[PDB]
């Protein structure tokens, strides 16, 4: 019982991807109630743009131990370094299923699936950080829309194939 | 001969009878007062056929062009001997016309909106830390639990030996499953490091909210009314307790005079029914220096959301008025007094008081204030653990399968 | 004008500095200066004089005389009392009473409210009953479900695993089933969360330590209270006690008639010095008056007031055919209203008072925890101990 | 008999719109109402006539003319003048002064704070300082000695096993295999009891800090202003305060007058307008610096966010002006001072500029907030979990590159 | 011509020569007010003959029977010239001569003892607790270990490893080793309940202590020394702090007056100096109101122990009396001005008044209270820590003495 | 191994010698009460002052849960079971060192001390509870070396019951 197996690791990492696409393409990340004042934002981590206001229509892009992690809130890059490795991680697994002789091959595979886990958590936390860590953020908030969901989705499914993948290290490390 | 006899209705003393017009008139009248004068004509013997108020105001000195009016302004000017309608005690009511005795002590009262609270179920176990901590935590739980997975299996010690090592190392519970690879120490330690301070940021948030929410105290007397500023309170202009709030010389008194004296928001009202219906709008910060029958009047109606707290803040008193040279102004005076002494007053003001509210039969109602933790606070718990077990049997059922079928 | 005035505390004082001037200026306290006030208001020349009788003024009812104050008012000794004096039904028809100045009535007086000290209460003050029987019966529950699903884990086994994860211990043998994995993550978390419960709470209740009011606040509750109730033999009190229509007052009355015979006390020296030396004892309806007198003097402990009950009328005296009636009533009236004699009330009753403590609450030390707090922990211990020890030897008489 | 004020100061203001109380009473303000009790003490007509100067009044040397009520009154076209006028020499020499009603000084103005979310110091801010690196030593220490001991007696414990022991004791959850050792039964309650009173202590303070806040200002006194240099600091373009800044004698003032010669973010500001405007937009920087009476001002204005620290840089004071000694000179003279020995003046004084403000009627401070922890409160936990975790894979890659 | 100045023998603005003898004539006295004589006669140009009233005393003008004394009556008797001096203006001594220039701010202030608590060391580690709770928690944890020996030998334990049980389960660690049989099993359980319970007892307990201990309130300013009533305040008899008492308008100042009037603990003080003995001698249960000026040559000179705290509660100026008729004031007022406006006098006062002042508070840095711990409470811990650990050293050598032995 | 047996014939006459000084004697606490602050000699029996107006005179002194306790602070029962338990017990020490051969008594006897040493630590927290937990209204917990004798009739009980172990799991190999 294993063909299977690799089918919902296959299935999951592609829908690893679709979310990728979904959250780097589109900004249903949080319903905050913004200026457009509290009314219903769509705010990207690429793209911030409203749905109601005087000026609907027009927007733009966003953006000793406390700058580097803004220069990541402006620069988004523990995501972009979670999608780029999930797309490695795309790239191999693709190889594993076309180059079944290799076994370090599904060794990085593990490696991108739990770095892609620490990288979504760490860039999540810092988005966090700077959503709930202003306190002048206002009589309505909270609520977060449904791509942060996604984002728990991803990584939930990320979990789902940090075991099944792993698994299949360990039964074929004792079939090796 | 036959003798007449004057009342004045707001509130609840000449109220007309629930079935309208088919009595025969004056008969038809349920309340403190009327029962009052038909006891009080009993006692020394005349006829209390009921007179109609000309305009329905107690009536006021009126400097300007002299005169009165009222159930007074009836007695001075002609076809008026007895008034059993109660009415305050001023000067310029003893400087026309005397009267005989008060038939209760009362004063200006404070009233609040009656503080009413639901504590919740499961959403007081999740209350001093947010949600979406909770949320995070146990995403970083599991994945610690699948990461050290990979680090046990990777250099026994399965998935599930795994997270049952996770889940005993999230909360300090200790197990017999110990690492031996270095970097499973290290992140092991590094685990028990973040729970074991999130935990005690637990303990410190939970005690610190009970601190701050029990160190509150309800608001009471006149001096920490007036020291507080948060909780707001007025007068209503046309009435005896502004010029009493201005004719005071006493310093608190002053004080808070001083304070609603410069009063920005729209404070002052117009009736005492607008000013009840917005502080029921309210419920939060107003308070309308009320009289203390009207606060009891009020804290026994239906809605049940008006209570009395402090005491009496002056002495005035009512009065029944009687003409000078009249031949009923001393047997009167015996009359009230003798009721007074006999303790039939008490008696109709406990049954037309507190026995026919339709709201607080039973006053004591929530007396026991129990300063601790109920099963109304933390009991959600007791649900999701059961449920938990719940979720137990029907996994045991499930695995029973995987043992049976 | 001569004002006669009884030696009562309230109203008039011999003053420490009594050679200072003999007449008029003799006097300091809240009659003289009432006196003065209606004497500045209407014009007169006043003076001070003391009873000769020494009574406060009442009819024997068989000698057809008065006894006291409006005793000689009415034989013609004097024409003034500014002293005060209480308005019942048989001195209407000999004297005659202005509008009432002061309010008073019959209030209840408990002992100082202390914190409890409780030997076995001490230790489950936190939470409550009901939450602890629950968390027992959750236990049972959930030991006896743990044992079944296994079936290492015995009729002790599983009991000794369920009690070291209650006082967050580990064990030596741990299952390996996903609902014992359940089962006992769920009992660990649901652990942990109600200790962390029972400490924030136990912190809080020891930071603030706050004082609640007894038992005794209400005449309901008064009534419904095992603590004992005595006032006076005779006076004010028993005659209003003696005839009620209210029909709780009966049932206090009959609670009085059916209780000890030690309820009655002559003195209100002597009934104070009674409840001083218990915090329960037998507690006191008595006037107003006395109650705001008692409550700020040297011993500041008791000092409760609770409801009010009744309501009475302090009046001043005003012989019949004089025509200073009207003017002393209009007088008192326009003193009760514009405010002097209330700001007069407020500087003698409350700003001239020993302890200011009363009008502002304070703080106190948390001080060391003490063992009152801590014996119940140690009770129970030798009583797990003592229980331990007995089974044991009834374990090794039966095996 | 005339008066003169100027309508550019707290001190009077425009009745209603237009048209309200017709006549010669229209404005009112402490400085009116000083007027009018003046007038009651000696005996005067009252007026409200303002000089269109605008500018309260300077010593235009080239021109020789004065500018404002001074220059109204030395050149004349009036007898009396009360409004906030500074004594100094130029305007002294020509006319007299009175003893000043009210104290003034100069003093420095800083932002409300509203809250402190740091990161890793958020988890660092209770429980001193220098006891987490005292809590390091004391592990490595008691780490090394109790593997001596194990090692020492002729045992099972590697210095990894010894320190993962230690770590566990030390997190208050338990271990594998105990020392088992007559030896290590001391070492091992005594470092037992030092993890859970540490836990408790931390627990403790942690809960004392949360339950309350008094929240202790950055700033305290002009000359830790100077010695800290973290905040900026500016006056004024010019006027009085620049001009004492630029001939001061006092030590610690050259140092901050070449603290503002080094001005890189334009701390000359133009008008007062625009430096409040600046540091309420800001609170990090850009601190002013103003006289006492503008600042008890702006304490009572509608955002309700400065303060001050206390401490009066200066001494000068406002004082009634007259031209030339004459009968109304000494009637003015002693009447200010009667007013002011008397608690007259400064009843209405503190009065008036305390019931407008509704900013400072909720005095000290509201403790009916209570909020709970967001993640800026446990971020710093957080990310020394992250950091760990990421640290313990790059162990592990790092030990699978050495021993693999 | 010469001219004379006249000036009063006080405390902190002038010292009598401590050379004496062998330097007389002008240079007998060194002070602020002699410096400031010199400075303003090098500035509008004349000589300075020192003078000493008779009396000794600053004078009133107080409408008794003749016999006028002080400084004023100093220069209206004719022999003066100038009154350089201090001197607080006021309506009494302006009837007669003017005064020149308020040079100084003078205001009422509260001084407080400082407020110094030394955190002790292993006496603080048990202090959230009692002793005796300490000697039944060690003696309970002896007899229950004996106990725990005795049934575990009564039903494969040694003492050592009952020892070490018994120490973890009161510890809350873990360990290894389990308690076989119900006896045993129910012994282990009464024990993890009560360590548990005397734990979450002592945390709660320092917890408490850290609370109140942080939740106090320093004093500052008037409104909070009114509203403590704990710390008695009382002034002298006579003054202008008596005088301001008696002619208080301002409500909180009548109150505080009242307070004061109420005289429970009287004024207890005779000078100046009686008082502040008297106020370091009461251990911060006294508090006097001073002018400030004292408060700060106090703060310094003095030994440092008492400190200011609030404002000024009221504002007076100073001067130096000139005559009414004379050529000498007008000049004089321009220099005073002059040297005011400049800062010259601010230099001079800032280098009487900080520069020769036996005290560290201004002159070095202050305490940062940065709140949390100190390195004090704890400080037992690890002294009793490496206590422990050296005694295991040196048990691990006498075993392996008797190895060797 | 005569140095066990020798070592719990010191221990058992050490803690009857202790216990008669304790409980026989008046010598509990010091304190600043009332006979004004004196010290006073307190036992069970029989109170004395030390100084004052009263000098010279000693006195007799008298005396759901809560009843239990109060009776049991008041007359010692604790306390008084506790030194008849241990007075029984050095009987059969002295009946052991005599005959060496029954095996329950000395066993009993074991008993005997542990269940006498929790007595008299009961015994102290119920008195002190009397005192601290009565408070009445520094210097007032104040043991007057008697106290400490209890606290030696518990520890060094505890030490000769143990080592009366330490023979007894060595009796159990003996037998
Ligand atoms: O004799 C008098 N007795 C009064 C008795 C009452 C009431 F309490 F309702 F019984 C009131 N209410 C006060 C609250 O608003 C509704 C009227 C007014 C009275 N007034 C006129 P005031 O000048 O407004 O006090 C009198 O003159
Ligand atoms: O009318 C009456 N009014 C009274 C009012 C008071 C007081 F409380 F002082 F106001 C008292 N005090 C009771 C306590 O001892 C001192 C006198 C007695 C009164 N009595 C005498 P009784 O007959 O014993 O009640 C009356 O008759
Ligand atoms: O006599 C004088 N009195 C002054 C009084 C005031 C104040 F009381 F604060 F209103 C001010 N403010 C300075 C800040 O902006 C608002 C006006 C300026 C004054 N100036 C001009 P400077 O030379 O620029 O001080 C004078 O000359």
């Amino acid at each position: 019982d294993r063909g299977v197996q690799m089918l919902l690791t296959t299935v999951g990492a592609f829908a690893a991807f679709s979310l990728m696409t979904i959250a780097v393409g589109t900004d249903y990340w949080l319903y905050s109630r913004g200026v457009c004042e509290e009314v219903m934002t769509h705010s990207g981590l690429w793209r911030t743009c409203c749905l109601e206001g005087n000026f609907k229509g027009l927007c733009k892009q966003i953006d000793t131990a406390e700058y580097f992690l803004r220069a990541v809130r402006a620069s988004s890059i523990f995501p972009i370094l979670s999608v780029i490795l999930l797309f490695m991680g795309g790239l191999c697994i693709a190889a594993s299923e076309f180059y079944k002789t290799r076994h370090n091959i599904i060794l990085s595979a593990g490696i991108f699936f739990v770095s892609a886990g620490l990288s979504n958590i760490i860039g999540i936390i810092v988005y966090i950080s700077a959503n709930a860590g202003d306190p002048s953020k206002k009589k309505n908030s909270y609520s977060y829309g449904w791509s942060f969901y996604f984002g728990a989705l991803s990584f939930i499914i990320a979990e789902m194939v940090g075991v099944l993948a792993v698994h299949m290290f360990i039964d074929r490390h004792k079939q090796l | 001969r036959t003798y007449i006899v004057t009342t004045i209705l707001e509130d609840p003393y000449v109220m007309l009878k629930k079935n309208a017009n088919q009595f025969e008139g004056n008969d038809r009248y349920e309340g403190y007062c009327v029962e009052l004068a038909a006891e009080i004509a009993k006692h020394v013997g005349y006829s209390y056929r009921l007179e109609i108020v000309s305009d329905g105001k107690y009536g006021a000195r009126d400097p300007d062009t002299k005169a009165w009016n009222g159930m007074v302004g009836e007695l001075v000017y002609g076809r008026a001997d007895v008034a059993v309608a109660p009415l305050t005690i001023t000067l310029v009511r003893e400087e026309v016309i005397d009267f005989s005795k008060p038939f209760m002590s009362l004063g200006i009262s404070i009233m609040i909106k009656k503080p009413q609270k639901s504590k919740p179920g499961v959403f007081s176990f999740l209350d001093p830390l947010a949600y979406e901590i909770w949320m995070c935590i146990v995403f970083a739980y599991i994945g610690v639990s699948v990461v050290l997975f990979l680090v046990s299996r990777f250099s026994e010690f399965g998935i599930f030996n795994s997270l049952w090592f996770s889940l005993g190392a999230f909360m300090q519970q200790g197990c017999d499953i110990s690492p031996r690879s270095l970097s499973g120490r290290i992140v092991g330690g590094v685990w028990w490091f973040f729970t074991l301070i999130i935990i005690s940021s637990y303990t410190a948030n939970l005690a610190a909210f009970l601190t701050v929410e029990r160190m509150v105290s309800p608001i009471e007397s006149a001096e920490d009314l007036a020291k507080q500023t948060e909780i707001a309170y007025g007068t209503l202009e046309a009435g005896s307790t502004k010029e009493f709030f201005r004719r005071s010389k006493i310093a608190v008194f002053e004080k808070m005079w001083t304070y609603m004296k410069s009063a920005e928001p729209s404070v002052f009202v117009r009736t005492t029914e607008e000013g009840m219906i917005r502080v029921r709008k309210s419920k939060g910060k107003y308070a309308y220096l009320l009289e203390s029958t009207m606060n009891e009047y009020i804290e026994q109606r239906k809605p049940c959301d008006t209570m009395k707290v402090g005491g009496n803040l002056d002495s005035k008193g009512y009065g029944i008025a009687t003409p000078k040279g009249s031949a009923l102004r001393n047997p009167v005076n015996l009359a009230v007094l003798k009721l007074n002494e006999q303790g039939l007053l008490d008696k109709l003001k406990n049954k037309w008081w507190y026995d026919k509210g339709e709201c607080g039969s039973g006053g004591g109602d929530s007396k026991d204030k129990t300063s601790a933790l109920s099963l109304s606070n933390v009991a959600g718990v007791f649900y999701i653990l059961i449920g938990g077990l719940g979720l137990a049997m029907l996994v045991a059922l499930i695995e029973f399968c995987y043992k049976s079928r």
